[PDB]
This record gives structure tokens, C-alpha cells and sequence, in this order.
């Protein structure tokens, strides 16, 4: 479970895992669609929150 | 299909400042490290049908 609980926080790079989760696979499908530097699916469960306070930074 | 994305205009800058070495000893000139910002950064809004390496690497 620790190992479980460390996917939400690495979710695409986690570098000792002897398993397939759900997030290596989703990340092959943003690595095969047209998915560019690191953005809101890259930002996952640490970035996606920090959205209403980036928008206010650009627009008022 | 694996796409191949466009190399994002300020990793170009990156791109030919790796390349101060090479085409300084080929032909011998200095080259300012200001025009190589400048390479990139004017071939941007005025060229349309190149794209970005291309556009980079044929000015100089």
C-alpha cells in the first residue's frame, strides 16, 4: 500500500516498480496523443489544483 | 505513428548554442551569441512554411 500510495504522487515516473499500474498505461496515451511538455495530466494530484490561482495570475 | 513535435522555439536557442563548437570550426567566423536569439526569435513571425530547426540552422 506504501508502494500503492506512492503512485499518486509519482504518477509517471516511479523508478523501482516491478508492477503495471493504471497510471503507466494512461501515461502511454498522452505520450502517444498529442501531449506536449509537462502539463495538467503531468501535474496530476500536485498541479490541477494550482489552476484557479494561474488563471488569476494571467487574467483578472 | 509516433508523432514527432515541433522543437519549441527556446530549446532551438539550446539547440545551437550546442552547436557554437562545430560551425565555428567550420568556416572560422565568430558568431555573437545576441543574432542567435535573433535567428530563432525573427524566423518565428516571419517565416511560415520552414519551421523551427530548419529555420535555425540554414540562416546560419
Amino acid at each position: 500500500k506504501e508502494t500503492v500510495a506512492y503512485v499518486e504522487a509519482k504518477t509517471h515516473n516511479a523508478m523501482n516498480v516491478d508492477a503495471v499500474y493504471q497510471e503507466h498505461v494512461s501515461y502511454i496515451y498522452l505520450r502517444d496523443s498529442g501531449m506536449p511538455l509537462g502539463s495538467l495530466s503531468f501535474e496530476s494530484s500536485k498541479g490541477a489544483l494550482k489552476l484557479y490561482n494561474s488563471l488569476s495570475k494571467s487574467i483578472i | 505513428k509516433i508523432l514527432v513535435e515541433p522543437p519549441s522555439v527556446d530549446m532551438t536557442v539550446k539547440i545551437l548554442r550546442s552547436l557554437k563548437s562545430k560551425y565555428e570550426n567550420f568556416y572560422g567566423i565568430n558568431i555573437t551569441d545576441k543574432a542567435l536569439v535573433a535567428a530563432a526569435k525573427i524566423s518565428d513571425r516571419f517565416i511560415k512554411d520552414r519551421y523551427l530547426p530548419d529555420k535555425a540552422i540554414d540562416l546560419l
